[PDB]
């Protein structure tokens, strides 16, 4: 897939993603906070269409990133991120996608998610998160 | 705890 | 070092 | 004066300032690095004119500030930043403005200046710097 | 808020 | 179980743990680095015996953990840490315990594990890690 | 390296 | 003189220093906090005697240093730290030494001093501070 790297910002305001109930996560885009103002991140798009879109609009700054969890698995021979769940201090957003394969979870006791990087082909191949105090 | 990232700040120098 | 600020990075989860 | 706060970035590419030998720093504007892209910070302009402009272009990312020094003094009954010097691993930029009043110096052994905040009226009243690894 | 240094903390994995 | 919190240090020199091939992880203790010298962390002991001791002695500072993975699962009705694996830039240590239950994995692209906290009763109930640049 | 680092300001005095 | 480097800790509980009202700062020693416990730092000593000892006992953790200031000057042909002042959120300790030469000031808007390094000959030649959130 096509690797992406948004880099580090000061927080998250909104997460826009897409999924397919038979496959995996497709699209991924973030509206970050940049020193008090919204900063619209680049839209990381799947090579294919047919996904259901979701908008996770956070009550920034009181609402924030307390856990990211999901599933990785095999889709048409590829190991990809099949589902994602974003859990805040206020609400649980998800699961989005297919909750099958191997789980992963990143709970946070102290600090914030301030950026995303990874790769997207037909689906979200993998991802990493920038963490800061 | 807040949703805004923090950084070390040194200063101010001046008034 | 370099003029580029650093940040903790966790992952990747998925392929590799 | 008018308080300003640029916030935190990935680094510094350029510093634009102005000064007058009889008074103090007039203008202050920074071109930061934001995840590999230049990000033009807001121009923090003096309420008045008659300043000598200065452009400090850094060879980012190999070149970075290792010391900020200067002088504070009373100008027209206000305590302001009369002079600034920026030393990098490459060269010394400045002094810009007269070296008179109370000196200050912020040398750095590890870490980087990643942002500026402060206040500008007729002159730069004060400033602070964001530091990060 | 206090004179105690802070660090990024990930977890917990396991109970609770 | 009895909660523990080692706090933060400058690195990891050694991890001493115990496990039982039928149940879960028992004892847990860390020799940290503290400004270039070893610092023996408190021994966090299980309320029971019958564990196989393991010593993970790291080639500090050139060898450092890049991933911590394992399994969480039910043992006698309690949700505990059943297995642990430590992956460094030089070697893989583990798995120790039972590779049964819910997998978890914490790979690190940038930064270091500098401390551990958690709880131990009959078995390691849970753990968290301090991360630093 | 496996050694965590910290921001360091200074030195003030003899250079 | 002889370089010293305490490294990084989790805070400051006490500063034990010595000064001569006609020369400069002599001995320098810090009782650090290390994850909720006192950690007695090494006593960095002058190669000469005749200094007045001073104990700066802080009400840790509610009390913490917000500003370090002082003077650097020439004593017997050597540029040394002639005076030091420590301002907390509760009180001002100092000036200790000679208020002569070139002033310096490190005010902190956000973050904490977590360590000291420097050099001592007959007097404190120089010092640096570790800052952390
Ligand atoms: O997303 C799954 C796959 O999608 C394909 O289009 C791409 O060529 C692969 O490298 C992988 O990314
Ligand atoms: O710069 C010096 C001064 O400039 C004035 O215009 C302003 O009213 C003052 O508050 C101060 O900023
Ligand atoms: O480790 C599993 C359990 O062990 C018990 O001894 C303890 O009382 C429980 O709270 C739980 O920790």
């Amino acid at each position: 897939g096509k690797a992406f790297d948004d880099g580090a910002f000061t927080g998250i305001r909104e997460i826009n993603l897409s999924y397919n109930k038979e496959t995996a996560i497709g699209d991924f885009q973030v509206v970050y906070d940049l020193n008090g103002s919204p900063y619209v991140g680049e839209n990381h798009k799947s090579f294919i269409t047919g996904f259901t879109p979701v908008k996770i609009s956070l009550d920034f700054p009181s609402e924030y990133i307390m856990e990211v969890s999901g599933y990785t698995g095999k889709v048409s021979g590829y190991v990809v991120v099949r589902s994602l769940t974003f859990k805040t201090n206020k609400k649980t957003y998800g699961p989005y996608g297919v909750t099958s394969g191997t789980p992963f979870s990143l709970p946070i006791e102290n600090g914030l998610i301030v950026g995303f990087k990874g790769s997207i082909g037909y689906w979200l191949d993998y991802f990493s998160m920038y963490l800061s105090l | 705890q807040s949703g805004i990232s923090q950084t070390v700040i040194v200063g101010p120098w001046g008034a």
